[PDB]
C-alpha cells in the first residue's frame, strides 16, 4: 500500500515522505484523504531520502504534518465520453454543473505527449464558418489556433456561441469551453447563456462541455485545468474521429498561473517575471491541437493583452504559437457592423495565393485593397469634402461602405439577440458574393439594403424588399 | 489505400496488446522460477568470462 | 530466455483481428458509378430563333 | 484556328466603333472568346483519364 | 506481414548485457539530475538512464555527476541505475543523411529508415584553424536582387539574417535552397551545396508544411531537415545547433560545399536560457545566460571555406534571429550581429508595404559577402547601395523645398525602389539580373513610369529572351561583362526601353 505520510507543507508545496520501496514517480497523483474529501496533489519533483514534491490542486489548509496519503499513480484520469458534453466539471474531474457523477466509460490521464512528426497532416484546411466576414479576411483552418483580440461585452461571448452553432451545422464536431481562471460571475453568465441558446440542453443536446477554471482554486489548478480541456478533445478526435473546436479563456492567466507554480516550485524567475519553463509550457499546450489522421482539434484561444505591452515576452511566445489573430473591435461594433471583426487588422496565416485559392484569394485581395483604400480616402475625402472624389473614388466609396455593410451579417444564436434570423453562409458562397460585389452586379442597391443582408442571395430578396 | 495503411496501424496495436497478455501469462509461470535459474547459470557464466 | 519466451507466445498465440471488406467500407468512401453519358444540348433552335433572327436583321448599322 | 477567330474579334472591336446599333455585337463576341478561354482551361486543367494501377 | 515486422524485431533483439559501471541516481526533476557514482565518467558524456533517457553530464562534483536530461522527467523516476554510454555526445554522420528529417539524437524523424551514416562525431568541436581558412571567393545565388547583388554573399560566408519576428522569416533561405535547385541538380560537385535547415523551436505542424513545401519542389533530395520542435525537450533544443553542424561539417570535410541555416537561434538563446536558470548559475545580461556570447560564438564559428591545402570545401551560414519588438538593440541581437559579418535586417512597415521579401539597407551591411561576387553583377551594380541610401537620405528630408538634384535622385530612387521588389517563392537567374540592374543605374526606368515599372520588367526579360539570349549565354558563361555587353546592354536597353 503506497503511503506516505505528510512531511511538509511550506505553502501549496507539500512534500510527502514514502516507505522505501514505494516511491512515486514524477506526474504521479497523489490523493490525500481530507474531510474535503480528497486533495489531488501531483508530483512534480523527487527530493530523495523517499521524499517527493507534489504541488496541490486544492487548498492545503488544516493539513497535519503525517497525514496518510494514497498514490493512485500517473497523470490524473479524467473521465471522458460523449457523456462529458455538457457538463462542467472542475479541474479534479467532478460535477460543479452539480448534477451529479458522471457516467463515463473511460477516463484518461491529463499530461499525454503531442502527435507524432508523422502525424502531423501535411495540409491545412479551412475551417468553414458561416460568417462570412471570418471566412474572407481571416479564414480559420484545421489544427489552427485562432487567438480572439478585443474586449468581453462587444460579444465576445455571442461570437463564441456563434461558433459553436456554425461547428455543429458545418461539421457536427464537438466544443469545449475552457475558461482559464474564469471569472465566476462570467462563469454563471455563461452557462445561463448556453443552456439558454440551447448548445447545452438539460436532456436536449449538448456539444460545448464546460471547463471552468477559477480564480480562487490555487495557481496550480490553474496550470492544470488546461490540460485537462485538451484530453476531454483528444478524446473527441483520436477516439470519437470528430473535429473539435477549443475554446480557452485568458492565456495571459495561462502564462500567470505557470510563473507562479514555477517560483512555488522554486525556480530563478526568468525575465519580465515569467516562468524559466516558459516556452516548454506553451510547447505541450499548443502542439495537441494538430491536425490528427482521425480528426482535428482547432482552438480559439483569448490573448488579454498585459498592459497593452505586445512586447511583453508572454504574449511574444504566444503569438508565436498563433495561427490567425482575430481582432474584434469596439469601433466595427460601433458602425452598427455585427461581426465586430476589424477587417484591416485581421490577419491568418492561411490567406495566400495557393492556400486559400486562387480566385479567394484574388478577391479577398481585392477587398482588401478597397477597404484599405477606402479608409484612407476617406481620411482626407471627409475633410476636404465629398465633392472631391474622383470618378474613381467615389467608385470605390461606392463600393465600399456597400461591402462593409455586406459584411453585417446577423449570427443564428443571435436571432434572438439581434431579433433578426441569423445566416449561415457556406464558404463557396462567401467567395461569389464577393466577386459579383467586385464586378459591381451589385453595388446599385442602397447601402442599407446590404444592411444585415447574409449572401449574394440574401441581398437579391433585400433589393426587392427594399423597392416593395 | 488510406484505410489500408490505418489497418496496418490498427493491427499493430491489437497484437501489441496481445503482448502484453502475454507477459501477464509469463510472470504467472513456474518459467519464472525456471528462468531466474538460466538467468543464474548465465550469470555465472558472465561473470566468470570476466 | 525472456527473448524466447516473448518469441513463442507473440507468434504462436498471435491474434487475427477484424479485417472484414464489409468493416472496410465504412471506413473508406464508397466506388461512384460513372457519370452518366448525359446529353449535351447546344442553343439556338427551333423556328423561334428563324424568326428571331430574320426580325434582328433590320437594326441599321450607322 | 482560334488565333483567326481572336484577330476578327479585335478587328470587330474597330469595326463596331464604326457603326451604331451593333454596339452588343461585340459583347457576343467577347463571350466567345470568354468560353473558348474556359473551354481551353478545362482542356488544360483535364484529369489523365485513366485509373492509377502502379501506385494504386 | 505486420508479424513479420514484429518477428523482425524480436529477431532484432539478441544478447544479454555487459555492463561493469552505473550509477543510482539521487534526486531527479527538473531536467537534472544527480547521480551517485559513476566516478570513472569522461567529461561531458553521454550516459544511458534506466528509463532509456540520455543525458550529457555537465557537473562533475566531488560526490556526485549531474546529468542533464536530454528528454522529459516523466520518463525518469529517482533511484534509477544510469549506465555510461561510453562516447562523448557525439550524432551519425554521414551521406546517408542526404534526404532524411532526422531530430537532433539523430533519430529519423521522417523514419524513412534506420540513417544511413559513415560515422558518428562528437557535437562539440574546434573550429577550423587560421591556416585551415582560405579567404571566400565562390558565390552562392539567391536569386532575390538585392540579396544577390546589393547585400551579396558568398561561400563558407558568416551573415546575419535578422528581423522582425514571422515576417516570413524562413522564406529568404528557402528561396536560397530553391535556386540552387538547379546548381545542386548540377553536376559539377563545386557547384553542389548541401543545405541543412535546422528549425529550431517551431511547431511539429508547421515544420511538416515545410518539408511538404520542399518536398513539392522536390528539393529535399538534395537538402537534410534537423528538427527539434516547440514540444522537443529545452536541453535537446540546446544541443541541436551544436549536433546540426556536426552533420554540416561531415559534408565540410568532404570537400564539399555547403550551407546551414540556422532558424530560429532566438530559440536557442530562449532554451539556453532555460537551461542555464534550472542550473541554477546567476542570470546574464538581460537576464539571458552569461555563457550566451560562448554559446553563439562556439557555434558560429564551426562555419568556414576550408584551405586550398586542406581541402577546399565549405559549410556556409545563415543564422535567422527573431527581434523582439524589432529593435536590434538587446544583448541578443548585438552579440549575434557583432559575430556575423554582415546583416540582413529586414523592415516590417516596408515588408507590409509590399516589398517582398523587404531588404532594408540601411540596417543590412555586407562585408566579406562582397569578395564572392559576379564580376558582371560587380560591374553593373556598383555604388548602387549607396544611391539607394542616398535616397533613404532624400526621402528622409523630402517630408520642405527640394533642390533638383535632390528631385532628380529621389526620382531615380523611387524608380529603383519598384525594381528591388520580388515576388516571393520566384527565383531569379543571374544572367537575367545583370540587364535589369543596368537599365535602372543608367537610369532607363525614368523611361517607364513608376506603375508600370513592373509590367516593363517581365516584358524587358521576354524581349531579351527573344531579341537576344546570346547576351545573357555570354554572362551564363563568361560571368564577366566586356565592352561587347556592356555597348549590347545600352544598345539593348534603350530599345526596349522605348517600345
Amino acid at each position: 500500500p503506497i503511503t506516505g505520510k505528510v512531511t511538509a507543507v511550506i505553502g501549496a508545496i507539500v512534500d510527502v515522505h514514502f516507505e522505501q520501496s514505494e516511491l512515486p514517480a514524477i506526474l504521479n497523483a497523489l490523493e490525500i484523504k481530507t474531510p474535503q474529501g480528497k486533495l489531488v496533489l501531483e508530483v512534480a519533483q523527487h527530493l530523495g531520502e523517499n521524499t517527493v514534491r507534489t504541488i496541490a490542486m486544492d487548498g492545503t489548509e488544516g493539513l497535519v504534518r503525517g497525514e496518510k496519503v494514497l498514490d493512485t499513480g500517473g497523470p490524473i484520469s479524467v473521465p471522458v465520453g460523449r457523456e462529458t458534453l455538457g457538463r462542467i466539471i472542475n479541474v479534479i474531474g467532478e460535477p460543479i454543473d452539480e448534477r451529479g457523477p458522471i457516467k463515463s466509460k473511460l477516463r484518461k490521464p491529463i499530461h499525454a505527449d503531442p502527435p507524432s512528426f508523422a502525424e502531423q497532416s501535411t495540409s491545412a484546411e479551412i475551417l468553414e464558418t458561416g460568417i462570412k466576414v471570418v471566412d474572407l479576411l481571416a479564414p480559420y483552418a484545421r489544427g489552427g489556433k485562432i487567438g480572439l483580440f478585443g474586449g468581453a461585452g462587444v460579444g465576445k461571448t455571442v461570437f463564441i456561441q456563434e461558433l459553436i452553432n456554425n461547428i455543429a451545422k458545418a461539421h457536427g464536431g464537438f466544443s469545449v469551453f475552457t475558461g482559464v481562471g474564469e471569472r465566476t460571475r462570467e462563469g454563471n453568465d455563461l452557462y445561463r447563456e448556453m443552456k439558454e441558446t440551447g448548445v447545452i440542453n438539460l436532456e436536449g443536446e449538448s456539444k460545448v462541455a464546460l471547463v471552468f477554471g477559477q480564480m480562487n482554486e490555487p495557481p496550480g489548478a490553474r496550470a492544470r485545468v488546461a490540460l485537462t480541456g485538451l484530453t476531454i478533445a483528444e478524446y473527441f478526435r483520436d477516439e470519437e474521429g470528430q473535429d473539435v473546436l477549443l475554446f480557452i479563456d485568458n492565456i495571459f492567466r495561462f502564462t500567470q498561473a505557470g510563473s507562479e507554480v514555477s517560483a512555488l516550485l522554486g525556480r530563478i524567475p526568468s525575465a519580465v517575471g515569467y516562468q524559466p519553463t516558459l516556452a516548454t509550457d506553451m510547447g505541450l499546450l499548443q502542439e495537441r491541437i494538430t491536425t490528427t489522421k482521425k480528426g482535428s482539434v482547432t482552438s480559439v484561444q483569448a490573448v488579454y493583452v498585459p498592459a497593452d505591452d505586445l512586447t511583453d515576452p508572454a504574449p511574444a511566445t504566444t503569438f508565436a504559437h498563433l495561427d490567425a489573430t482575430t481582432v474584434l473591435s469596439r469601433g466595427i461594433s460601433e458602425l452598427g457592423i455585427y461581426p465586430a471583426v476589424d477587417p484591416l487588422d485581421s490577419k491568418s496565416r492561411l490567406l495566400d495565393a495557393a492556400v486559400v485559392g486562387q480566385e479567394h484569394y484574388d478577391v479577398a485581395s481585392k477587398v482588401q485593397e478597397t477597404l484599405q483604400t477606402y479608409k484612407s480616402l476617406q481620411d482626407i475625402i471627409a475633410i476636404l469634402g465629398m465633392d472631391e472624389l474622383s470618378e474613381q473614388d467615389k467608385l470605390t466609396v461606392e463600393r465600399a461602405r456597400k461591402i462593409q455593410r455586406f459584411l453585417s451579417q446577423p449570427f443564428a444564436v443571435a436571432e434572438v439577440f439581434t431579433g433578426i434570423p441569423g445566416k449561415l453562409v457556406r464558404l463557396k458562397d462567401t467567395v461569389a458574393s464577393f466577386k459579383a460585389v467586385l464586378e459591381g452586379k451589385y453595388d446599385n442597391i442602397p447601402e442599407h439594403a446590404f444592411y444585415m443582408v447574409g449572401g449574394i442571395e440574401d441581398v437579391v430578396a433585400k433589393a426587392e424588399k427594399l423597392a416593395a | 489505400v488510406r484505410y489500408e495503411a490505418s489497418l496496418r496501424q490498427l493491427e499493430q496495436r491489437q497484437l501489441a496488446k496481445s503482448v502484453i497478455s502475454r507477459v501477464q501469462s509469463e510472470l504467472g509461470n513456474p518459467k519464472f522460477q525456471e528462468k531466474v535459474l538460466q538467468q543464474s547459470i548465465s550469470e555465472i557464466e558472465q561473470l566468470l568470462s570476466k | 530466455n525472456v527473448i524466447q519466451d516473448l518469441y513463442l507466445r507473440e507468434l504462436k498465440d498471435t491474434k487475427l483481428a477484424p479485417s472484414t471488406l464489409q468493416d472496410a467500407e465504412g471506413n473508406v468512401k464508397p466506388w461512384n458509378p460513372p457519370q452518366k453519358p448525359n446529353l449535351p444540348e447546344l442553343e439556338l433552335q427551333g423556328p423561334e430563333a428563324l424568326k428571331a433572327y430574320t426580325e434582328q436583321n433590320v437594326e441599321t448599322a450607322h | 484556328a482560334k488565333s483567326a477567330a481572336n484577330k476578327l474579334d479585335w478587328a470587330k472591336v474597330i469595326s463596331s466603333l464604326r457603326i451604331t446599333g451593333s454596339t452588343a455585337t461585340q459583347l457576343s463576341s467577347f463571350k466567345k472568346r470568354n468560353d473558348e478561354a474556359r473551354r481551353q482551361l478545362l482542356e488544360l486543367q483535364s484529369q489523365p483519364t485513366e485509373v492509377d494501377f502502379s501506385h494504386y | 506481414e505486420v508479424s513479420s515486422i514484429l518477428e523482425e524485431r524480436i529477431k532484432g533483439v539478441s544478447d544479454e548485457a555487459n555492463l561493469n559501471e552505473t550509477g543510482r541516481v539521487l534526486a531527479v526533476g527538473d531536467g537534472i539530475a544527480r547521480v551517485f557514482g559513476l566516478n570513472n565518467i569522461q567529461a561531458e558524456e553521454l550516459v544511458e538512464f534506466s528509463s532509456g533517457v540520455k543525458g550529457m553530464a555537465l557537473n562533475l562534483e566531488p560526490g556526485q555527476v549531474g546529468i542533464v536530461l536530454f528528454g522529459s522527467d516523466r520518463l525518469v523516476k529517482e533511484g534509477e541505475l544510469v549506465k555510461r554510454t561510453g562516447n562523448i555526445v557525439d550524432v551519425p554522420v554521414g551521406p546517408g543523411l542526404l534526404g532524411r528529417v532526422v531530430d537532433a539524437l539523430g533519430n529519423p524523424i521522417d523514419g524513412k529508415g534506420p540513417i544511413d551514416a559513415a560515422g558518428r562525431s562528437r557535437a562539440q568541436v574546434k573550429a577550423p584553424g587560421i591556416l585551415p581558412r582560405r579567404s571566400v571567393h565562390e558565390p552562392v545565388q539567391t536569386g532575390l536582387k538585392a540579396v544577390d547583388a546589393l547585400v551579396p554573399i558568398g561561400r563558407g560566408q558568416r551573415e546575419l539574417i535578422i528581423g522582425d519576428r514571422q515576417t516570413g522569416k524562413t522564406a529568404v533561405a528557402l528561396d536560397t535552397i530553391l535556386n540552387q535547385k538547379r546548381w545542386n541538380n548540377g553536376s559539377d560537385e563545386s557547384k553542389k551545396l548541401y543545405c541543412v535547415y535546422v528549425a529550431v523551436g517551431q511547431k511539429r505542424s508547421t515544420v511538416a508544411q515545410l518539408v511538404q513545401t520542399l518536398e513539392q519542389h522536390d528539393a529535399m533530395k538534395y537538402s537534410i531537415i534537423v528538427a527539434a520542435t516547440a514540444s522537443e525537450a529545452a536541453p535537446l533544443q540546446y544541443l541541436a545547433p551544436f549536433t546540426a553542424a556536426s552533420i554540416g561539417e561531415w559534408f565540410r570535410d568532404n570537400g564539399k560545399h555547403a550551407l546551414i541555416v540556422y532558424d530560429d537561434l532566438s530559440k536557442q538563446a530562449v532554451a539556453y536560457r532555460q537551461l542555464s536558470l534550472l542550473l541554477r548559475r546567476p542570470p546574464g545580461r538581460e537576464a539571458y545566460p552569461g555563457d550566451v556570447f560562448y554559446l553563439h560564438s562556439r557555434l558560429l564559428e564551426r562555419a568556414a571555406k576550408l584551405s586550398e591545402k586542406e581541402g577546399s570545401g565549405s559549410l556556409t551560414a545563415l543564422p535567422v534571429i527573431e527581434t523582439q519588438g524589432g529593435d536590434v538593440s538587446a544583448y541578443i541581437p548585438t552579440n549575434v550581429i557583432s559575430i556575423t559579418d554582415g546583416q540582413i535586417f529586414l523592415e516590417a512597415e516596408l515588408f507590409y508595404k509590399g516589398i517582398r521579401p523587404a531588404i532594408n539597407v540601411g540596417l543590412s551591411v555586407s562585408r566579406v559577402g562582397s569578395a564572392a561576387q559576379v564580376k558582371a553583377l560587380k560591374q553593373v551594380a556598383g555604388s548602387l547601395k549607396l544611391f539607394l541610401a542616398q535616397y533613404r537620405e532624400v526621402a528622409a528630408f523630402a517630408q520642405s523645398d527640394l533642390d533638383a538634384s535632390t528631385k532628380q535622385t529621389l526620382v531615380r530612387g523611387e524608380r529603383l525602389t519598384q525594381l528591388l521588389k520580388q515576388n516571393q517563392y520566384s527565383p531569379l537567374a543571374t544572367e537575367e539580373q545583370v540587364p535589369l540592374i543596368y537599365a535602372g543605374v543608367n537610369g532607363h526606368l525614368d523611361g517607364i513610369e513608376l506603375s508600370r515599372i513592373g509590367e516593363f520588367e517581365s516584358s524587358f526579360l521576354s524581349y531579351l529572351k527573344s531579341n537576344h539570349n546570346e547576351l545573357l549565354t555570354e554572362i551564363r558563361e563568361k560571368g564577366e561583362l566586356s565592352k561587347e555587353l556592356l555597348a549590347s546592354l545600352k544598345s539593348a536597353t534603350e530599345s526596349f526601353v522605348a517600345t
